[PDB]
């Protein structure tokens, strides 16, 4: 009954959560790298 | 330091002074104009202006 | 997987370039007034002079 | 144009303009990535 209410198999949902967490972590790292690069480029552009 | 020193008897304004020429030579050596601190460009301009002053 | 997920739930799930510096400047301001955020942003983002 | 090219200021202006264009494109892509990261964060909040 819980599975039919959720629809997707719990193993699939937990694997999707794990991959989503990995994607969130890599996206956060990419966002931080892009933000740092943009800030460094902005400071370099102002200095130049 | 450069702003403080100039205008005195020891470091007077003038194109013929050797000290200003040496300072300009050093600033031109460090200056690259691609990835440089603003202070280097400001020093170059100020030294040129002081050299031009008679 | 359930016990691993329980430890994963313990881990936080789902810019701040100058937030700390701007916040600390705002807290120690000694001024009774508007103190617009633009002033704090321009003061805390010089990076040159 | 002749004065700028002779004094090696034209190349500095071209490099600055190219860097400024790259910065503007990077800022637009950073805004798109922030929107995508917020959409991914909402999807991951739904996954949570």
């Amino acid at each position: 009954k819980a599975e039919k209410s959720l629809g997707l198999s719990q193993e699939e949902v937990i694997a999707l959560f794990e991959k989503c967490r990995n994607k969130y972590k890599e996206g956060q790292k990419k966002y931080m790298e892009i933000d740092e690069a943009l800030n460094r480029l902005h400071n370099s552009l102002k200095a130049r | 330091f450069i702003l403080t020193m100039y205008g005195s008897k020891f470091i007077p304004f003038g194109p013929k002074c050797q000290v200003t020429e040496y300072f300009k030579d050093c600033i031109l050596d460090i200056s690259n104009e691609t990835t440089n601190d603003v202070e280097i460009s400001i020093l170059k301009g100020i030294l040129n202006l002081f050299s031009k002053i008679r | 997987l359930q016990d691993l997920k329980k430890e994963i739930l313990d881990s936080p799930r789902s810019i701040t370039s100058n937030t700390v510096a701007k916040s600390e400047l705002q807290k120690s301001i000694k001024f009774s007034g508007s103190i617009p955020e633009i002033y704090l942003d321009v003061v805390t983002k010089e990076t040159i002079s | 144009s002749h004065f700028m090219k002779g004094t090696l200021l034209q190349e500095i202006t071209e490099n600055l303009l190219y860097a400024s264009a790259i910065h503007d494109s990077a800022q637009e892509n950073m805004a798109l990535h922030l929107e995508n990261l917020k959409s991914l964060k909402a999807e991951y909040e739904d996954a949570k």
